[PDB]
């Protein structure tokens, strides 16, 4: 496990991907386990396309925009009307994706698994143990992406200087 | 009577059962508080004692090539401007959260005191497990050695200004009392 001191968690089993028994304080012991799942996709790939975004801006500038020194200077030279629209329309996808549910009791009322919303342009998860190989690494990269994502917006943030163009050249704080 | 003081009972609820239990406790505070609570806070102390001596002796023997060479307490002040110290600080804390969650599984009987299950090499995980309560006396009785090697270390740091090769390579009486005269 990944806590040999510790004991499994009583609520933690095996069948979602991922599942290691790292849980030291009990969150699952104290909230649904489908909600912390549906919350940790969530997070996941949220920020992988943030990682791809703050390593993509750094290169490709749409050219009705501003280009900033650093992407995260890149959110802040964007119009606020531009913000607000992704805002709301990333309202309304997750409108449209929840079902009306937000709520975590009305949420997961008509089945829906956890995390799971109902996406394959190409199907590619038709046998089982493919589609949990996906799984397990779908929620790898996920994990490795929100630390990833920390990492290069607070280093972006710190020395105010790209990715990439931070491996050029260290310049040790 | 008890084996390390002779004019002393046996501190009760103390036996062969921990390592390194000489019969030790005049104060009764394995009475007080649970005795394997106390072997884990002792643990804690002598890993922590025993990594504090080998980084003063290091420290004054040797530096790294991008931190200022300065006496250990000094480097305590300098890195605590710094940031390193913060550092240091929220990564030792984030390990004690899951120290303390440890501890807690501890209270509730179940796993030993001090036993993280830690062994990246084979020393008395397998093959090898004969030795390992001999292993655990030799721990703790580092521990307690490093407990006070280091105290006295730091306290003849405040008490010379030298470090501690150099009072052994020099070892001048304390300042101002070969000179004496107090009368
Ligand atoms: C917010 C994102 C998020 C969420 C909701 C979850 C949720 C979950 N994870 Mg995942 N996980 C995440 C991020 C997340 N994780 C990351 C980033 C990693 C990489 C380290 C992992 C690695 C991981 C493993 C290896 C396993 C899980 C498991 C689980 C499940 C049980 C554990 C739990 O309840 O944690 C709840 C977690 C939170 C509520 C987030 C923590 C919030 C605290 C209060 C903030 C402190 C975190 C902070 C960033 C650390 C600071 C450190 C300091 C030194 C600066 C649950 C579905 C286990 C599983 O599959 O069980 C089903 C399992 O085996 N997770
Ligand atoms: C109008 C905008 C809008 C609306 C209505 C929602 C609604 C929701 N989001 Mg989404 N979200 C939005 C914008 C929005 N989001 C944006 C712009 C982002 C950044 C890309 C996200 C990122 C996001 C993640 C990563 C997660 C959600 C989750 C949720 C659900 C939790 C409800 C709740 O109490 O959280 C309301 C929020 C809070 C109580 C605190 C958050 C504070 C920030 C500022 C928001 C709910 C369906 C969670 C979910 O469904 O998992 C269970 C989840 O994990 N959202
Ligand atoms: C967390 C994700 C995230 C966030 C918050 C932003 C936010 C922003 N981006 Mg970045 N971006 C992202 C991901 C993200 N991006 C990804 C994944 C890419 C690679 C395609 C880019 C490439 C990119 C460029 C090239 C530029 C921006 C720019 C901008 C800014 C203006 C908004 C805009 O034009 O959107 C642009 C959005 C896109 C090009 C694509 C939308 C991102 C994902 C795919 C939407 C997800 C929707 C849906 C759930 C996914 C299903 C579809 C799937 C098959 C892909 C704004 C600060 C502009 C800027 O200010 O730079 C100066 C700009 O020029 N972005
Ligand atoms: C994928 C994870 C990941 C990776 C590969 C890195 C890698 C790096 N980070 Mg980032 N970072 C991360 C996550 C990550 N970080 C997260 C989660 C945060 C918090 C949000 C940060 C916050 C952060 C800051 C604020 C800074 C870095 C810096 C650095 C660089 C030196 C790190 C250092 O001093 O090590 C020290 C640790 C060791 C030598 C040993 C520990 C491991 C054994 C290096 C390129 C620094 C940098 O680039 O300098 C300008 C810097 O200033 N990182
Ligand atoms: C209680 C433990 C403790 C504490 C609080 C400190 C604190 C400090 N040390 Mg010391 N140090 C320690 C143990 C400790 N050290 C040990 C065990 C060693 C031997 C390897 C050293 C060797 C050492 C050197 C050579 C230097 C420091 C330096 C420093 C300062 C900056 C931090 C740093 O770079 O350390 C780096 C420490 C390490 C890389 C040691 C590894 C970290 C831990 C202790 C090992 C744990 C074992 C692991 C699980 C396997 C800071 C005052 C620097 C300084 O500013 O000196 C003036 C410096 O040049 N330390
Ligand atoms: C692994 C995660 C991680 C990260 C990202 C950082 C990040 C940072 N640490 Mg470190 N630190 C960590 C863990 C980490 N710390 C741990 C576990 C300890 C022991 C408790 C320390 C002890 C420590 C001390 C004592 C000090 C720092 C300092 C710093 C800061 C200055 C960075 C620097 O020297 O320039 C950039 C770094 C370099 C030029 C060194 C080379 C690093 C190489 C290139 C990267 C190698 C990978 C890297 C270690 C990432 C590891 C994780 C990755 C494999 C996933 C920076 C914010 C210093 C500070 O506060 O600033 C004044 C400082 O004095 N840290
Ligand atoms: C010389 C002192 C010493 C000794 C004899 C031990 C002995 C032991 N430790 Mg302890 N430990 C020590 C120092 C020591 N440790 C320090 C300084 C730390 C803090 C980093 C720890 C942290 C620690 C944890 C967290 C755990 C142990 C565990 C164990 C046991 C199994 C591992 C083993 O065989 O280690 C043998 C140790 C040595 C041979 C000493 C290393 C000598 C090397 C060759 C040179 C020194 C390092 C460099 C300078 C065993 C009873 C585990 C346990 O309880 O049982 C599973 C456990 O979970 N130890
Ligand atoms: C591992 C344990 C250990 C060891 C081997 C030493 C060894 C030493 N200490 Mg240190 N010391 C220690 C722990 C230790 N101390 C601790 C835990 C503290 C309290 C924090 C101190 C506080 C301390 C101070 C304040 C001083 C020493 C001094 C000395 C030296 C001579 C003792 C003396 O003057 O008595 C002389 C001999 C006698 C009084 C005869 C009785 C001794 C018994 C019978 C043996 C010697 C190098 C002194 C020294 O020489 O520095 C200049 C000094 O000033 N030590
Ligand atoms: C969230 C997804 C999203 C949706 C679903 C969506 C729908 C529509 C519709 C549909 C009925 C129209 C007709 C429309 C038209 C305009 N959009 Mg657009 N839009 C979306 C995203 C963004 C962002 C991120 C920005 C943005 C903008 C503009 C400007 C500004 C030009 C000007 O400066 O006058 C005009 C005219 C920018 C802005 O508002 O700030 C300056 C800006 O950054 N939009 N938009
Ligand atoms: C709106 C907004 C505000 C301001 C402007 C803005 C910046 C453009 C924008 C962005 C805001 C944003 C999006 C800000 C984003 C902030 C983020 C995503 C911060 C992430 C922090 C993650 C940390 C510290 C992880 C540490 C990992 C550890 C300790 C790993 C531990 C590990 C574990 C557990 C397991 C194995 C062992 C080890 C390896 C030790």
């Amino acid at each position: 496990n990944a806590m040999p001191f510790l004991e499994r968690p009583p609520k933690l089993d095996g069948s979602l991907a991922g599942d290691v028994g790292f849980d030291p304080v009990g969150f699952s012991n104290y909230f649904d386990l489908r909600w912390l799942r549906e919350s940790e996709l969530k997070h996941g790939r949220v920020c992988m396309l943030g990682v791809t975004g703050l390593l993509v801006q750094e290169a490709v500038c749409l050219p009705q925009f501003s280009n900033g020194k650093t992407p995260v200077d890149d959110f802040f030279v964007v119009p606020a009307a531009g913000l607000w629209q992704v805002f709301f329309a990333i309202g309304a996808v997750e409108f449209f994706s929840h079902g009306f549910k937000l709520t975590p009791g009305d949420m997961f009322s008509e089945g829906r698994e956890a995390g799971d919303f109902g996406f394959d342009p190409l199907n590619l998860s038709g046998n089982p143990d493919a589609l949990a190989r996906r799984r397990l690494v779908e929620v790898k990269n996920g994990r490795l992406a929100m630390i990833a994502f920390g990492g290069l917006l607070h280093q972006q943030l710190l020395t105010g200087q790209g990715t990439f163009e931070q491996l050029a050249n260290f310049k040790a704080i | 009577f008890s084996e390390s003081v002779p004019f002393l009972k046996t501190p009760t609820n103390l036996d062969g059962s921990l390592p390194g239990d000489v019969g030790f406790d005049p104060l009764g505070f394995s009475e007080v508080f649970d005795i394997r609570v106390l072997r884990e806070a002792e643990l804690k102390h002598g890993r922590i004692a025993m990594l504090a001596t080998l980084g003063y002796l290091v420290q004054e023997a040797y530096v790294l090539p991008f931190f200022e060479k300065v006496p250990p307490i000094q480097a305590h002040d300098a890195l605590v401007k710094s940031g390193g110290m913060s550092q240091i600080l929220l990564w030792t804390s984030f390990l004690e959260i899951f120290g303390g969650i440890a501890l807690f599984s501890t209270i509730q009987g179940r796993r030993y005191p001090g036993d993280f299950s830690f062994d990246p090499l084979g020393l008395s995980q397998g093959k090898n497990a004969d030795k390992l309560e001999q292993y655990q006396l030799a721990e703790i009785k580092h521990s307690r050695l490093a407990m006070l090697a280091f105290s006295g270390f730091v306290h003849q740091g405040f008490i010379t200004k030298q470090g501690v090769l150099e009072q052994l390579g020099n070892f001048r009486p304390i300042p101002g009392f070969p000179e004496a005269t107090f009368f």
